[PDB]
């Protein structure tokens, strides 16, 4: 509740987004952006493969994702697929002590998923995650839990059974603003239009309630935030809607805004069920996935390192 | 909207509206701008813009009519007014030329110290008695609890030399504010209005400096013709002499540093 | 300096020299500001100082 | 020519760096050392400027090129060139102008001064001016400096100068929440809020009702004693108004220095040193 | 080194002044007065009394009340939690009723009590335009205050009544709280065009500039030659002096033309009335006219032309 | 043409052109040191020894 | 009291009622400042833990 | 308090009032402030470790 003066000494960052002197520009602290590279670095891979061997579906008792890898290459993923995940609790955590054709365990049923998970991606959607593609030190870096999940917003208490609104409040959840704090729910896990502005200059189009442009916002800022750039970026403001305007980058958003609908609403979702509470969340849910989960307030997680190049078993065959 | 003609709907009708009754209420203007002061005086050049008519685009409003407070004549404006004298001559005859001020410019009441001649009554409050009077009659008064009372200060001229000192702050009914403080100066052993306005307080040494006039100008100062109350006229008469110092007390001032 | 202490009839003495005093001040933080933006960040950048990126790490 | 009065002012000399010269009028406007030189970059501008309206984007060829206020736009350089004399056609030219314009409200301003003089008056007027000057400067140098970009400042576009607002505006989302944005804001309003009364109320109480006196004071200070039950004072209305002006200009001015070199993230989260209090 | 008007250096006092007396009808002034050395280091340090009619109440209780709407239903939200409240309070509000009930007495749930508030804060604010052309002329005095005072009101009911009960929303009419409130002129720039390219607010502009202008010269100027009792305008309106003398003067050696000690005081009530009254237009048409005005502006020959350094793809029709 | 030059200072004042030509040397002589440190030689961040900014 | 001997002097050089009146506020918001903060994050007695769950237990 | 022989004329220049209330409201802030960022960062003593959780084991 008082006048400020910017808390970050200059210079800062300096994108030229747009046409000499136009709008579109980008500011960045490098104090910052050191730090969050020197932080946000990826693993580098295990040592090359063995080529040799004949596969896995047959050695093995029941391998379904990776069949056709030789065992070496194989065992490669289990290693990765481990220090990628829960290098704390060993292989055990996707095994039982011993037998490991066993499929008792949630955590692997899944972990197999999400296998179906990465490659479907790394080969199908590769117009958004392109050549870096994805593994599972993305969202789980060196966690068996990914700190960037996200339950639908139960919202802040309820007074005597009476709270229906959610937008005013203040949630990180939207780089901080009174905004529908769950843009992601309506939008990421299901599939709510997104589209506002109107098609002719007058009236008689588009009916679009402004409250429904208000939770485009607030939407549109979270992924802003995720990945940590501003509606610059990807728009060209005065043009939020004129394509013909925006940026390349912009379809490339659009899309991952539907390559998670599916990972979401076809993946994270179903595993629900062989999935605790402690990954429940209250309105009985699962920890789904944000742009944020991956990006991590960032353009290309670790920007632009491409571990899953790396690691063949990860691409749909 | 450069070109010519383009589109064609509703709304884009309306911004004419306005951007139109503007282009007719900025004359309206225009013309209320005209009151006072008009018409010009001389031809030391004609009227700069792009119609250059007879004397302002916007024909001279009529006349205005003021009904002053009780006891008091009524003022119109326009309202046809008797040229005054110039004590100056024109450095040079070029118009636009300046006009130096003839003999002591102190006083010879130009430009710098120059003013018109306000009516000759002290100016009352909302019944009856004069508004700006000196803490004599303003005894129903009291010094801001709080604010060091300048009843004894000692003026002191730009030059820093002393020049006098104080006596009544003439405050005011209407408005609990000191307007004028009595300064029986040193020379003339007499009364100068001081004109808070152009008074600066040093309350640590219980001085008020005023970088206007010379210690030895507080002589010259205009003469109150009665020291209970000031009429309009005088109001601006003592006033306008100190202005002078601004651009006189000191041949420095008045010309170029560079 | 042997011919110019006639400067002081002109120069007054309050204004020049708190005035440089101050000239001194807005140049001093002005300066470490400058050259610690790129040139040399002694702060925040290296070795036995670097207990921020290999603690906090 | 002259006022009904003005005749009687004119007096001789009043300059400040020197101007002794051509310290003379012209139409109603005094020269002296300053009315001379903004003269220079206005024509050195409004008309230099002229060859970029004939210019252009791409040429002065090009079906983009046009003439048109509302289209008609000088851009400035990319942010390529940093700290540097761009290409006319690629940047300088803007500079150029914006060099002169600069100069153009330096000299008027300092001219405000030697008249300020002239006329024996109070220089509040110009001092305020500065203000509102300074606030074009940290917003086309004192910020672009901390930027490394002269190209980096806003254009001179009718309506094209608007984007660049919101673009720049854009780039920290909900630019609203900045903490000066707010006040500096309100302050434009506050000040739009006075002024609809101050000028308001005389215009009522020097022309009142039918067949009334022209009110005083005594009136006025009580106006307000009534609706509102105080009323700030006659001669401060005159102090209220430059004082919510001459800083809701230097408050914006604020307001846009800092964004960008001072803070990258999006102003709504400067918002949250609130919030992390540990207290709620 | 001249004492320049910046605060009224010593002060003085006399007793509480209760106003001209008023005609039959106007009921006693209310209050004694008091005084505040700092305030008055700035203004006339009294302090009241103030009046207090049927409007005068009328208004004032249909005023804290809204208050006790907007201001309830909002520390409602953070379960009346105060230490919160306190902190998400920039954040909180109270927004209006769902895009079903558009223009339908919403639930008292359901943005109900924003409506409930809303026309609470419609009336005593309407109500205390009364508490002023009222008490304005009861003073002998003529009506310009009254008058912006409308065209204010105009503004603030364009952003209601008169707008968002006009595209049947009882959601297109503005939330309730700074941030929200924030948010909304936000959300609306958006959901239509890009205000920037709505004339009539490119406009509004202008003025609340040259407010942000004029009477911020004006305050100058007169204070220049407030000495000259310019302050006093009141009197250099009739009896001009030295004042409007040096003033007006100044303006004429600067920006050539100039004016009167009146004329500028009528520029003011200007500009400003002819600010909120560009503000309701363009947020009129901004609606049930022009659905985006970037479209509008181009369409018109308005909206600029630059290059193309990037431009993107179209999934809706290359998919 | 210094050499009747002498003249000069029966017209200006000491402090006249004393200080304010300081001051032009200052604004110039600092405005001169930053647009040089920008596209010549960015001496202060351009090339080594970045040995301590570097390997340090 | 190693100093508070000749601290009486105390009352000299500081008003009476000004410091009277002053920490009249500053413990009057101290402690509610206190309570605030502690109350919020530490132990929120209220709705932390027991004897019966009013809302839990009774609510459903 | 060596200085005092050589300090004692400080007082002459600087106003009691002005510099013993002053400070006081220096101790006052600094101090409340201090709590505020060690608190808040640091070890925020009370939410944030030992003995344990309280509200949380009592709670459910
Ligand atoms: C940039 C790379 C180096 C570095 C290189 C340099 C260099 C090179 C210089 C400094 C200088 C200074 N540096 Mg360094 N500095 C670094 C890191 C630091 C850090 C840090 C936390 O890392 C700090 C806190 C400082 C701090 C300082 C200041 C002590 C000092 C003077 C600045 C000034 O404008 O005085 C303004 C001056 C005044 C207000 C007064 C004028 C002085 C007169 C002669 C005495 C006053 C007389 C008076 C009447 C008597 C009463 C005394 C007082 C005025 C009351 N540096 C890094 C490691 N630093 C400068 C310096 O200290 O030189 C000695 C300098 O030349
Ligand atoms: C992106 C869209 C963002 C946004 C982005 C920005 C950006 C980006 C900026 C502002 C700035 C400002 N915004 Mg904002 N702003 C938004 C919404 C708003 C709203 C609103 C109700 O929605 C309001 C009230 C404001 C209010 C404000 C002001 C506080 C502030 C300063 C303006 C100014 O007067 O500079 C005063 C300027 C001057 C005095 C210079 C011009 C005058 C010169 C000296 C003379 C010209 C002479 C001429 C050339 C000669 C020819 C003669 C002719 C007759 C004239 N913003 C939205 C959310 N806003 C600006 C700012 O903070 O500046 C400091 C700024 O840079
Ligand atoms: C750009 C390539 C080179 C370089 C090349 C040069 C060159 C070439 C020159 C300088 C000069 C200067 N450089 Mg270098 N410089 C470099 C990098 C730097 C860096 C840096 C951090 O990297 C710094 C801090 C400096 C700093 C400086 C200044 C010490 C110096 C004078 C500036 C000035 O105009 O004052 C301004 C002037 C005045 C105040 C007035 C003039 C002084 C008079 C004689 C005394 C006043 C008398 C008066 C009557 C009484 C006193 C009253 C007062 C006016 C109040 N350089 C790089 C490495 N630098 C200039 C210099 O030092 O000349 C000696 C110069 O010619
Ligand atoms: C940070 C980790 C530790 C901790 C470490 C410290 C440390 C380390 C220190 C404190 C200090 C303090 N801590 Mg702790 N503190 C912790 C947790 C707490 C908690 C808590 C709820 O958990 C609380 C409520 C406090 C509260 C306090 C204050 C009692 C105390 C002084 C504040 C001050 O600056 O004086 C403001 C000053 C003034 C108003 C005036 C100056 C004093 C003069 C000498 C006397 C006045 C003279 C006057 C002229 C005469 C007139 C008399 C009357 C005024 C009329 N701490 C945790 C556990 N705390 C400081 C302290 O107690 O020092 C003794 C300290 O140094
Ligand atoms: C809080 C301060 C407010 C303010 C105050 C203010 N303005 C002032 C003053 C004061 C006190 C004056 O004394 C001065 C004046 O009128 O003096 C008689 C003035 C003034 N305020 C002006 C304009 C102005 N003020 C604005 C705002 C404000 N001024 C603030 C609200 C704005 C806007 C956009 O909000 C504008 C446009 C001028 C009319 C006048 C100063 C005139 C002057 O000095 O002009 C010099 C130059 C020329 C006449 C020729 C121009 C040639 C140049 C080379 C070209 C420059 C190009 C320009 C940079 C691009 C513009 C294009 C845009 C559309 C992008
Ligand atoms: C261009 C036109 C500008 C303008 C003009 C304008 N405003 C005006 C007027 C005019 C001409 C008036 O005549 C009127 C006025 O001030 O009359 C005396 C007014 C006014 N402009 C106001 C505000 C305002 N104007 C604004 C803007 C503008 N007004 C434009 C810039 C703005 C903005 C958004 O920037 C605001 C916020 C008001 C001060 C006043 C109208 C007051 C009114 O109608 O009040 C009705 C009554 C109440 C609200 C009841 C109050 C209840 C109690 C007296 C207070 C108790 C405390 C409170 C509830 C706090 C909560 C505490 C709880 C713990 C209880
Ligand atoms: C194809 C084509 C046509 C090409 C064009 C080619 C051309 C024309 C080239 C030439 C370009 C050139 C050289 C242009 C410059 C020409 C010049 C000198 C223009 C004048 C510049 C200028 C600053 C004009 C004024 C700008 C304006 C109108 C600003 C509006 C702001 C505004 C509302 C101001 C109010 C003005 C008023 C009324 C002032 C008076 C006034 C005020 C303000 C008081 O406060 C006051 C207080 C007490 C007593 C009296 C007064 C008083 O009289
Ligand atoms: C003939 O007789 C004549 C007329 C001459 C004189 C007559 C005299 C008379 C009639 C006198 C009458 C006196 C009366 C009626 C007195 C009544 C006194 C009362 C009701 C006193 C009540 C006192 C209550 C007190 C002092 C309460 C103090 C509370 C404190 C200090 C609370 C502190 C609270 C904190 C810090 C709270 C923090 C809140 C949380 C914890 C929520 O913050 C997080
Ligand atoms: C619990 O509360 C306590 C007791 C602690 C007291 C504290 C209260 C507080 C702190 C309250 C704070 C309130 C605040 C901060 C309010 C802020 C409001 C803001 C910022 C509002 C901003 C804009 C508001 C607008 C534009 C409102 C417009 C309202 C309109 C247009 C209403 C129109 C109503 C109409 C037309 C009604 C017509 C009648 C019907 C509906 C019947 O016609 C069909
Ligand atoms: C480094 C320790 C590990 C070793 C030695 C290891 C070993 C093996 C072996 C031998 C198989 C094939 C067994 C069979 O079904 O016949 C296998 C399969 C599998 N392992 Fe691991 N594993 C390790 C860690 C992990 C971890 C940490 C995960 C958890 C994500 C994991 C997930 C899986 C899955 C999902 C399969 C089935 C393969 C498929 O369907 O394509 N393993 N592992
Ligand atoms: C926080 C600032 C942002 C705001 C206010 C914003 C606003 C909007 C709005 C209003 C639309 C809908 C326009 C229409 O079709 O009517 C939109 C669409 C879109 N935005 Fe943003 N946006 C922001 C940031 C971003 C960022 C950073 C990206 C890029 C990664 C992005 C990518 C997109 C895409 C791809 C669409 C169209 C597809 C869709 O979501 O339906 N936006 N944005
Ligand atoms: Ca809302
Ligand atoms: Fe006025």
């Amino acid at each position: 509740s008082v006048m400020l003066l910017g808390c970050e000494g200059p210079p800062p960052g300096t994108e030229q987004i747009g046409y000499r002197g136009v709008g579109m520009e980008n500011y960045y602290n490098k104090r910052q952006r050191a730090l969050s590279i020197q932080a946000n670095q990826p693993v580098e891979s295990l040592p090359a493969a063995d080529s040799t061997g004949p596969k896995a579906s047959e050695v093995y008792q029941n391998v379904q994702v990776l069949k056709d890898l030789s065992v070496g290459e194989f065992t490669r993923t289990m290693v990765a697929v481990t220090t990628w995940v829960s290098p704390k609790e060993g292989c055990n955590y996707c095994h039982v002590p011993g037998n490991w054709a066993s499929d008792d365990i949630y955590t692997k049923v899944v972990s197999r998923r999400m296998f179906e998970l990465v490659r479907a991606a790394n080969s199908d959607w590769k117009a958004h995650v392109a050549e870096t593609g994805v593994t599972c030190y993305t969202c789980h870096r060196g966690n068996p839990v990914p700190k960037y999940a996200w339950v639908t917003d139960p919202g802040p208490k309820y007074p005597s059974g009476l709270k229906p609104t959610g937008q005013n409040y203040g949630s990180k959840t939207v780089a901080y603003a009174s905004l529908p704090f769950d843009p992601l729910t309506p939008f990421l896990d299901q599939a709510n239009e997104i589209r506002i502005t109107g098609n002719a200059a007058l009236a008689g189009s588009n009916p679009a309630s402004l409250k429904q442009a208000e939770w485009t916002f607030g939407l549109m800022m979270n992924i802003s935030d995720s990945l940590g750039v501003g509606c610059t970026f990807c728009h060209n403001t005065r043009a939020f809607n004129d394509w013909t305007q925006s940026t390349p980058k912009r379809t490339t958003a659009w899309y991952a805004i539907r390559h998670v609908r599916d990972i979401n609403q076809n993946y994270i979702w179903p595993l629900n069920d062989v999935l605790p509470a402690s990954r429940k969340g209250p309105y009985g849910d699962p920890l789904r996935v944000s742009c944020m989960t991956c990006h991590q307030a960032v353009n290309k997680p670790l920007y632009g390192a491409q571990m899953a190049k790396d690691y063949p078993g990860l691409y749909k065959t | 909207s450069a070109g010519i003609t383009h589109y064609i709907d509703a709304a884009q009708i309306t911004i004419w509206a306005f951007w139109l009754f503007f282009f007719g209420l900025i004359i309206y203007l225009r013309r209320e701008d005209k009151r006072e002061g008009y018409p010009l005086d001389s031809d030391r050049t004609e009227r700069s813009g792009g119609r250059v008519k007879v004397v302002g685009f916007p024909d001279l409003p009529d006349p205005k009519t003021f009904v002053l407070p009780h006891n008091g004549g009524t003022v119109v404006a326009p309202r046809v007014e008797a040229p005054v004298a110039v004590n100056a001559t024109p450095f040079s005859p070029a118009p636009g030329s300046p006009l130096v001020p003839n003999g002591d410019p102190m006083l010879s009441g130009f430009g710098p110290a120059a003013s018109p001649d306000r009516p000759k009554h002290c100016d009352l409050t909302f019944e009856g008695l004069p508004k700006i009077v000196p803490m004599r009659v303003a005894k129903e008064f009291s010094i801001a609890e709080g604010d060091p009372d300048p009843r004894g200060m000692t003026v002191v001229g730009l030059d820093g030399e002393v020049a006098g000192t104080v006596s009544d702050v003439w405050v005011d009914r209407s408005e609990p504010q000191i307007r004028y403080l009595e300064v029986e100066v040193a020379a003339n052993k007499k009364k100068v209005l001081l004109p808070i306005g152009f008074s600066r307080f040093d309350k640590k040494a219980r001085k008020v400096k005023v970088d206007a006039i010379k210690a030895a100008h507080f002589a010259n100062v205009p003469t109150l013709s009665n020291p209970d109350q000031v009429t309009l006229y005088e109001e601006d008469k003592v006033c306008a002499y100190y202005a002078g110092g601004k651009l006189y007390a000191t041949a420095e001032r008045a010309g170029p540093l560079l | 300096n042997a011919n110019l202490y006639k400067i002081w009839l002109i120069l007054d003495p309050r204004r020049v020299l708190v005035s440089i005093v101050a000239f001194q001040i807005v140049l001093g933080l002005l300066i470490h500001m400058i050259v610690l933006s790129t040139d040399l960040n002694w702060l925040d950048d290296n070795i036995p100082v670097s207990y921020q990126a290999l603690g906090k790490k | 020519a002259m006022l009904s009065f003005e005749k009687k002012y004119r007096v001789r000399g009043g300059t400040l760096i020197g101007g002794d010269l051509f310290d003379f009028w012209v139409g109603p406007f005094y020269v002296g050392f300053f009315g001379v030189v903004g003269f220079c970059f206005t024509l050195l501008g409004v008309l230099l400027i002229v060859w970029g309206a004939t210019i252009g984007p791409t040429g002065p060829t090009s079906d983009l090129q046009t003439y048109n206020l509302w289209r008609i736009s000088i851009a400035p350089p990319d942010l390529s060139y940093g700290l540097r004399m761009a290409p006319l056609t690629e940047g300088g030219l803007w500079q150029i102008i914006t060099i002169c314009a600069a100069g153009a409200f330096i000299s008027w301003a300092l001219r405000e001064v030697e008249i300020c003089r002239k006329l024996g008056i109070g220089f509040h007027v110009p001092f305020a001016f500065s203000f509102a000057i300074g606030a074009y400067l940290v917003l086309v140098f004192v910020r672009p400096l901390l930027m490394g970009a002269w190209g980096h400042g806003f254009p001179y576009g009718i309506l094209s100068h608007l984007d660049w607002v919101s673009n720049v505006g854009y780039q920290f989302l909900h630019f609203h929440y900045n903490p000066a944005h707010m006040l500096a804001i309100s302050f434009f309003f506050t000040n739009c809020l006075a002024l609809s009364m101050h000028g308001s109320l005389i215009l009522s109480v020097t022309n009142p009702q039918k067949g009334e006196p022209v009110k005083t004071s005594e009136h006025e200070n009580t106006f307000f004693r009534d609706i509102v039950g105080y009323s700030i004072g006659a001669l401060a209305i005159h102090r209220l108004g430059l004082f919510l002006a001459l800083s809701a200009a230097f408050w914006s001015a604020v307001c846009i220095l800092i964004s960008g070199p001072f803070w990258t993230r999006g102003w709504p989260e400067w918002w949250n040193w609130w919030l992390e209090l540990p207290l709620w | 080194p001249e004492y320049q008007n910046i605060f009224t250096a010593v002060q003085v006092r006399a007793p509480a002044y209760p106003g001209v007396p008023l005609p039959k009808g106007n009921l006693p002034r209310i209050g004694r007065p008091i005084f505040s050395y700092w305030l008055g280091k700035i203004g006339d340090a009294q302090i009241g009394p103030i009046y207090l009619g049927l409007t005068g109440t009328l208004s004032i209780f249909f005023g804290l009340v809204a208050i006790s709407i907007i201001g309830f239903n909002m520390l409602a939200s953070v379960h009346w939690d105060v230490f919160q409240f306190l902190k998400h309070f920039f954040w909180l509000g109270l927004e209006p009723p769902p895009p079903q009930y558009g223009l339908r007495i919403p639930p008292l749930s359901e943005g109900g009590w924003w409506l409930m508030a809303g026309l609470f804060l419609t009336l005593s604010i309407l109500l205390w335009w009364v508490r002023t052309y009222k008490r304005a002329e009861a003073l002998g005095m003529s009506q310009h205050l009254s008058w912006a005072f409308a065209a204010a009101i105009f503004f603030y009911l364009v952003l209601g009544f008169i707008r968002p009960v006009m595209m049947g929303s009882w959601a297109k009419a503005v939330p309730f709280g700074i941030f929200p409130h924030l948010d909304w002129t936000a959300a609306f720039s958006i959901r239509y065009g890009n205000l920037y390219y709505n004339p009539f607010h490119m406009l509004s502009i202008a003025f609340l500039y040259g407010s942000a202008l004029l009477f911020a010269m004006h305050g100058a100027t007169i204070l220049s030659v407030s000495r000259f009792g310019g302050d006093r305008e009141i009197d250099q309106i009739t009896h001009r002096g030295t004042a409007a003398e040096r003033a007006a003067l100044f303006w004429r050696w600067t920006m050539g033309f100039n004016v009167t000690m009146e004329s500028i005081h009528r520029w003011a009530w200007w500009c400003a009335v002819l600010t909120v009254i560009t503000a309701g237009i363009g947020i009129l048409l901004s609606g049930t006219v022009v659905d985006n005005w970037y479209l509008w502006a181009v369409k018109h020959g308005m909206a600029p032309a630059y290059p193309e350094v990037v431009t993107a793809v179209n999934p809706y029709e290359t998919a």
